[PDB]
Formats: C-alpha cells, structure tokens, sequence
C-alpha cells in the first residue's frame, strides 16, 4: 500500500547507508595507514562503489506508510458517490 | 466449603504438572512415537526405525530415583497404604545392608489391574509413560521366542495357555470373569529379557520363607550377558519390585532416592532365579565382592527431559484426539469420577469429552477450579421431558420459527420439525452457577485448553506485579494485563452527528509496551465511529487534547479501576 | 527530571548565596573594626573566596521541576507513534 512518495524515500535512505559506509571506511583506512606509515601499502581503489544489496535490506526498517487504510476507503467511497448516479447501460435502441 | 473440591486421585495428582492419568493418555502413543532433540516435535518410530513398538531394550539403564521432597506425594512418592507395615521385615535388611540407611522404598502405583508394567515403567522412568510398550512388544517377544519359551515351560505351562499368555499382554483386553486382578510373573521374565536387564521381585521375610515362588529374581535369560550391559561397558543395575499386599493383586516398584546412596540388595533378600539357572545371577547382574548386588543406578534420566516428552506428546494429541489430555483428565474427575466408579477407561473420557468440546458444554469454575458441564439427558428435551413441558404453557405452540430460551437452564432451543426435539445451542448455553460450589464465575473451556475469558475475567496466570492485589493476571481484549484499566467517557461531534463512547485507558503496566498510547486510542475511535469522513484529522486533534487533560492525575498512584462484579468487590 | 534550564538556577541561585555572604561579611567587618580603628591589623584577604558546598545544600531548596510528569507523556507518546508505523523487520531478499 506504499505511496508513490514513500518509494522515493526507500531509494534515498538506502543511499545514506552507502554514503555513510563510504566516508567511514575512507576515514578508517587513513587511520590505519597513518598507524603504519612505513607499511607503504597504497593504490587501494575503493571500498564501496555500489549500492550493494543489504542496504535495502536495512533501509526497509525505516519505511513508513503515508496513507493509512482508513485514508483509502475515504476516497474509494467518494468515487462511488460520483458513480452510482449513473448506469443507464441498459439503454437499447428498439428494432 | 471444605468439600467443594474433591481430593485429587493418585492418577490425577500432578507432580511437576505430570499425573498418572495424563501419562496414561500419552503412553500408548509413545509406543510408536519419539521426542525430537531439535524441534521438540513428536516423531513416529517408523521414520526413526525403532520398530513399530518402542524397544524397551534401551530402557535397561533406566532406574527411577525419587527426590526427598516428592516422597510425601500420594500416588507418586511413598505409598501410604498397608504395604508400609508389610515390607518392614524386608526393610530391616534393606537398610542394614547399606549401613542402616533407607536405600530402597515401595512406590505407589495406580490399581487399574495393569500395575505390573506400570510399576516396571515406574521402575524405569518413574512415570506412567513407557508402560504401554512393555506389554505390546512383550506379546511379540513371546511370539518370537515361544519355541524357546516352550523349551523351558512346555512341561510347566500348558501349550494352550501360551496363546492366553500372549493375550495377557494385550492392552485393553479384559479377561473373562473370575481372573484375579493382576498379571502373572511370566510377563516379568519376558520383561527382564525384553529390558536386557534383571528384575527383582521382593516380598516380606515371611514371603521369602513362604513356599511360593511369587518372589523371585527375573534375569534376562533369553538375552546374553554382553547384551545386558549399558553403553559404558557395565552391566545394568537391576530395577527392583515388590508385592504390595498379602492378596497378591497390586505390584509396586522399588526405587532408590535421587541423590542418595545406591541401594544394595543383601543375599537373603536376593531371591532365587525365576525359570533360569541360579548361576545366571553372576552373569547377568553387576555383582559386588561382598555377596550383594547394586540396585537402582546413576544413569538415570532427569525429570527435565521427561517434561518435554510429555509436552512432546500433547503436541500430536491435539491433532489425533482433538482435545487436551489434561482437559480429558479433569473431565474424568468431574463427570466420570462423579459416579464413584473406579477404573474408568481413559479412551471413553477422551472421545466423549470431545462432544463437550464441540458444543462448548464445559464451564470451568474460576474460583475453586471446578470443571462443570451443562449436561442434559436427551429425553429431557424429547416429548415427556422437563423443558419439553415448559415450552407449551410458557410460549405456546412448538414453533419451528421460534426459539425457546430457558433461563432456568440457560438453554436456547430451536424446534426441529422432523425430530420434534428442542435443540439448544450449547455454545449459546451458559452456566451461571457452578454445580460444585455455585460460583457465579463459571466459564467455557475450548478444545485447545483455552478458557473463554471475558472482559474483567481474572486468569490463573500469575501477575508479576500490580495495584490490583489479586495476584493473578487479568484478561482483556485478547491480551493479558497485570491491572484493570481505568474507564471514563468521551464526547464526539462531527458532521453534526454525536456519539457516546467509553474510553479504557490502561496504565501502570509492568511491561512498558502494553500501556495505552493516546495517538492509537484516539485514532481507533474516530475510525471505529467515522470511517471515511473527510478532514477527520482535525477531529483527532480535538480528541487527543481531551484524553490528556483527563488522564493528568495529580497523584500517580490514583488508581480507580473498572468496577466489575464478581472479579473484585 | 530537571531540564537543561533548571540546572542553571541550581547554579545561579547557588551564587547569589555567595554574593550575599561575601557582600555581608565585608560590611560586617567594616563596622566591626571601628571598635578598634587603631588596631592596624584589619582587611582579611578573603572572607568567602569560593562557592563552597553547603551552598548547593541551600540552593537545592528552591529548585523547581519545570516540566511535570504529566507533560512529558505527550512527547513520549508521539515518538513511539513515529515508531510502530515502521518495522518491516523480517524483510529479506531471496536467496
């Protein structure tokens, strides 16, 4: 029953969880390298280049619903007010 | 009311929740079922290939060990009957052999006529759980070695008797009239061979010097001694049994005390072999250097595992019998034991109580725990019955379109044209006063064992804490709350319409998550009374502001629970 | 149950009980030494140099809880409603 504007949240709160895990490991790598500057170990390309499933498996824990169930049988009941005042489809031209 | 609750019978006394009658409702299914170490679900022995009937040979290492705190229990621990004085002459050398300590004791067993294997099962696990396998497989063990049984007893037992002897192992087969209430020693010989274990049947000092061989040492003669050892390479210490009366009709098991000294049986109290050479005492019993033998043992099963196994059988017993065995047990006590008949079949109580399950005719007392039933004989509603007469002068003609409610019996009866009977929906029938103590709070019991509580009904589950003072948990809206909720009305106006609605506001719950949350209470009401109105979000704000101002109690302990008659007064 | 701005009057009203004492013990000393204007041994360096516990013993007597326990409920019953509208939990991508 998710709205069209709470799938634009699941697809962003699942980016912050890959942004944060990038700066984290980017910083935490410089830490250990400065712990052993003589280690010389360089040319490390990237820790996370990719949204990397098990982000969505975590962003779904903060996924709410905008329109509750009662907020649907409020419009769907208004359609059957504009409707139900119609229905002459029984009309048929004789002969 | 001193007598408002009948004393619990030996079959009905529940030790750690386990009663003999309850175990009798689970033991026959244990004959082909086992407990699972991972799921805890019962499993057919067909899949784990232990045979169709439970192989009692694995039980040779099983000896019951009684705790000192459970000795005083009637039907579980020490027998209180005259067997206490009976065995004292034997108890004189039982104690003194183990340096004047009580090491071997008589144990009370249900007197239903099959106590022999009941005692042996009580000799093995101390419960009525493994007894049923002891007989049915014994009948097969008799058949397989009947020729070898013939080799010894064809000159002592009639050839036609062996067909009757195997009939003795039949579970519910009632022998013809005149048979003394008790099983012969021939089973124990097979049982000793079946268990891969010696079995010792004792009697008084007079019994040993009596010229009868009814007290003898049953050795596994049909099974070689290397097969009569435990998994550690040691011979299985024998289980001991005794005669419980001078009439020789009830068997008792002799077991040691859990955590105490291992019983040692002196030579004068060690009887001669039964049907096998005397030299087999040395071969089949782990014998000591002093001339005696060790009784009981330390390779015993703790009661913690057996508690699962009983629960593991109540699992399938849901599907197979459509009823709970404890629920069957109470039906036995309150309706079958009500007639005073001793020895009622468990199977009849199981099947018939399902009728009470189907129509919800069980109504359990909430104060003294009595299980009451609204049982009406069929003719009472048929022509000539009591309620049959009332419908004529109180509400006129028997009408197929008119239901007849009988406040005196709380039975609401429709008139079925073909049968000419008034049919009360026993689901709609409600007992209002107990027929044991006349308690007004008597409530239905469902087939799953769940009691049909109502709002304000106090459950038997212990309250972990609460201002109520009742010490029990309370049931509400399908949930169990430690306290009863404060209630006070609310005032709703929307679209010109006006609604009275009463608001129940839980507070002071021991578990935090169960306390009321205004943004759910308010939303529930508006949805419940105004489904699909536009702009109701404004109404909810007005509602919330009211409840908060009403629950703002000056003293946090200002507790004024709901006033429900009967639960609290 | 003290706010972040009711711990700033256990820490000012605990100073206006030191200003009082150090501005009284100055004046009382002045009238005192006019009994011996020729003493020439006057002007003690400091009568009260220090906030000096047994002031918080007194300033704690005028400490008022701003937010009553019946008003902290309105918020704790909000945030719990932002939750409980969440928690897809057992969500788990296949395989």
């Amino acid at each position: 029953g998710f709205s069209g504007a709470d799938l634009t949240e699941i697809c962003q709160r699942a980016c912050k969880l890959a942004i944060r895990e990038s700066i984290e490991s980017e910083i935490r790598r410089e830490r250990e390298r400065q712990t052993n500057p003589s280690a010389m170990e360089v040319e490390e390309d990237d820790p996370v280049p990719e949204i990397r499933r098990d982000h969505f498996e975590e962003a779904m824990r903060f996924a709410r619903r905008s329109v509750s169930d009662n907020d649907i049988r409020k419009y769907e009941m208004f359609a059957q007010t504009l409707q139900q005042s119609r229905g002459f489809g029984s009309f048929r031209f004789p002969s | 009311g001193v007598t408002g609750a009948p004393k619990k019978n030996t079959e009905l006394v529940k030790v750690m929740g386990l009663s003999n009658y309850h175990c009798k409702l689970l033991s026959p299914i244990l004959a082909r079922y086992g407990m699972d170490k991972q799921t805890g679900r019962a499993k057919l022995l067909r899949d784990m290939n232990q045979g169709e009937l439970f192989d009692c040979a694995l039980l040779g290492d099983r000896a019951f060990l009684i705790e000192p705190e459970h000795v005083n229990t009637v039907g579980y621990g020490k027998d209180r009957s005259g067997s206490l004085l009976y065995l004292h002459d034997t108890l004189e050398d039982i104690k003194r052999a183990n340096k004047s300590q009580e090491c071997l004791i008589p144990v009370h067993v249900d007197g239903d006529g099959h106590c022999l294997v009941h005692a042996v099962s009580r000799a093995l696990v101390g419960r009525e759980l493994f007894w049923h396998a002891l007989r049915e497989n014994l009948k097969q063990h008799f058949q397989q070695h009947l020729a070898r049984y013939q080799a010894l007893f064809h000159d002592f037992i009639d050839a036609a008797e062996w067909e009757d002897i195997i009939n003795e192992c039949d579970p519910l087969f009632v022998p013809p009239e005149g048979v003394p209430l008790g099983l012969r020693n021939i089973h124990i010989f097979g049982l000793a061979n079946v268990l891969h274990r010696p079995i010792i049947l004792l009697d008084s000092l007079s019994g040993m010097r009596s010229s009868g061989d009814y007290s003898a040492t049953f050795l596994p003669g049909l099974i070689p001694a290397e097969k009569c050892t435990g998994k550690d390479g040691h011979l299985n210490k024998p289980i001991c049994i005794a005669w419980s009366s001078s009439g020789r009709n009830h068997y008792i098991p002799l077991v040691g005390i859990k955590g105490a000294a291992l019983p040692k049986l002196p030579m004068n109290l060690l009887p001669k072999a039964w049907g096998v050479p005397q030299d087999l005492i040395k071969k089949y019993i782990k014998l000591e250097e002093d001339g005696g033998c060790v009784i009981g043992g330390d390779r015993s099963l703790q009661d913690k595992y057996l508690l699962r196994l009983v629960a593991a059988m109540e699992e399938v017993f849901m599907d197979k019998h459509g009823i709970h065995p404890s629920l069957v047990a109470d039906v036995h006590q309150y309706f079958y034991r009500r007639t005073g008949v001793i020895g009622v079949q468990p199977e009849e109580v199981t099947a018939a109580a399902k009728k009470a399950v189907m129509d919800n005719r069980l109504h359990k007392c909430l104060l003294c725990g009595a299980l009451s039933e609204l049982h009406v004989p069929p003719e009472w509603l048929a022509p000539g019955g009591k309620l049959y007469n009332l419908a004529k002068s109180t509400h006129g003609q028997l009408r197929t379109d008119k239901n007849y409610s009988f406040p005196l019996n709380n039975l609401v009866c429709s008139y079925d044209s073909v049968k000419d009977v008034l049919v009360p929906d026993y689901g709609m029938s409600n007992l209002t006063a107990c027929n044991w103590c006349h308690g007004t709070s008597v409530r239905k019991v469902r087939g799953d064992g769940s009691i049909v509580y109502l709002d304000g009904d106090r459950t038997n589950s212990r309250s972990t804490g609460g201002k109520c003072g009742c010490g029990f948990k309370h049931f509400w809206d399908g949930k169990e709350y430690d306290n009863l909720p404060e209630a006070f009305p609310i005032t709703l106006e929307w679209g010109g319409r006006v609604v009275r609605e009463t608001v129940y506001w839980f507070q002071y719950e021991s578990d935090s998550s169960l306390n009321s949350n205004v943004y759910d209470v308010a939303m529930k009401l508006v949805t419940k009374h105004f489904p699909g109105e536009f702009g109701s979000e404004i109404l909810v704000q007005k509602v919330v502001h009211t409840i908060l101002h009403q629950t703002a109690k000056k003293n946090p302990d200002d507790y004024t629970p709901v006033n429900i008659d009967g639960a609290h007064a």
